[PDB]
């Protein structure tokens, strides 16, 4: 049980630190700067 | 009186003495089986953890 106890310790210690990384690493944005993103359709409207 | 008194004495101790040396006979079997796969498992965990 004192072992478990650290285990217990050192298991929310690995998930606190999970979860800190896929912050960090979101392709929010998907050269996309070069072309243009049909999300942004006001350029396509404005090509049009 | 005594000597009847005494063979259930007698049978009051041996149902407790053949009980005695076998679970004496098992008594590492099951704290092994528990070291082998509770309390080490955990004697490990917290190194890789």
């Amino acid at each position: 049980r004192q072992l478990e106890n650290l285990v217990q310790e050192l298991s929310q210690s690995n998930m606190m630190l999970y979860k800190q990384l896929e912050m960090l690493t979101d392709p929010s944005v998907s050269n996309p700067r070069n072309t243009i993103d049909t999300k942004d359709y006001s350029t396509h409207r404005l090509y049009q | 009186q005594l000597v009847e008194e005494t063979q259930e004495q007698v049978r009051l101790l041996i149902k407790g003495n053949s009980a005695s040396k076998t679970r004496l006979c098992r008594s590492p079997g099951e704290v092994l089986a528990l070291v082998q796969r509770k309390v080490v498992p955990t004697f490990e965990a917290v190194a890789p953890q």
